[PDB]
């Protein structure tokens, strides 16, 4: 086509989709990881994961409103990569790293994985 | 706003 | 903070709301422009658009399943603003400028009214 | 990824 685009456009919708959050505007899901929970926009954690895309897609699973992780997930590794979803920054540091890359293994977010291999084997 |  | 950033986080998961939204998928309001019908998510709207952010902010409206647009509202103009919000990509021609910019006023998308009038003020 |  002979579209023009704005630069900017992606960030700002999402600086705006986490401006949401925050005041918990038409969030429509709570993410519950061991004795915390995490409310959100369904339609952007099946946007960030693989687990979540398929969650959601699901016709039965679509309906609920509260979901419920696996025991083995950390809550500080799902608050930083929640955090992520919603803003493109990564809180990744060396007390985090093992738990951020076994939750974004289990959430399928394949980037996630990537870089934290990656600072994993500098290391090493 | 570019050409993309 | 020392966060890492992802660059292209921000575009994949507009790439991603934009085939949600092709694929009728938790799309959760629709837009009636006089004789048409545009399915979105609120969310998205109100992340690009002052007065969606203004409607689904309100305690009576949020809660609407249609909203219907003022008949001034000319049905490409939305077609061309809604898939600007999902993309970033604004079709815009010397056919449809008139419209895409009054649209744009209406719906509080100050960037897309400025290019209307930059391309407006070089044609005269 | 970058340093932002
Ligand atoms: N929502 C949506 C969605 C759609 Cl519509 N199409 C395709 N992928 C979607 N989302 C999604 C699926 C798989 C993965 C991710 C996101 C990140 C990752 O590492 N794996
Ligand atoms: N959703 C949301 C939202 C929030 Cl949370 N905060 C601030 N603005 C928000 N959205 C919004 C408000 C005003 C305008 C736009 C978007 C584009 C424009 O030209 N005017
Ligand atoms: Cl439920
Ligand atoms: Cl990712
Ligand atoms: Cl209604
Ligand atoms: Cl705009």
């Amino acid at each position: 086509d002979s579209c023009i685009q704005f630069t900017r456009h992606a960030s700002d919708v999402l600086l705006n989709l986490n401006r949401l959050r925050s005041r918990d505007i038409l969030t429509d899901v709570v993410i519950v990881v061991s004795r915390e929970q995490f409310r959100a926009h369904k339609t952007v954690l099946m946007a960030c994961s693989g687990l979540f895309y398929s969650i959601f897609t699901d016709q039965l699973k679509c309906n609920l409103s509260v979901i419920n992780l696996d025991p083995e997930i950390n809550p500080e590794g799902f608050c930083i990569l929640l955090d992520f979803m919603y803003t493109s920054r990564l809180n990744l540091r060396e007390g985090n790293i093992m738990a951020v890359m076994a939750t974004a293994m289990y959430l399928q977010m394949e980037h996630v994985v990537d870089t934290c291999r990656k600072f994993i084997k500098a290391s090493e | 706003w570019v050409i993309p």
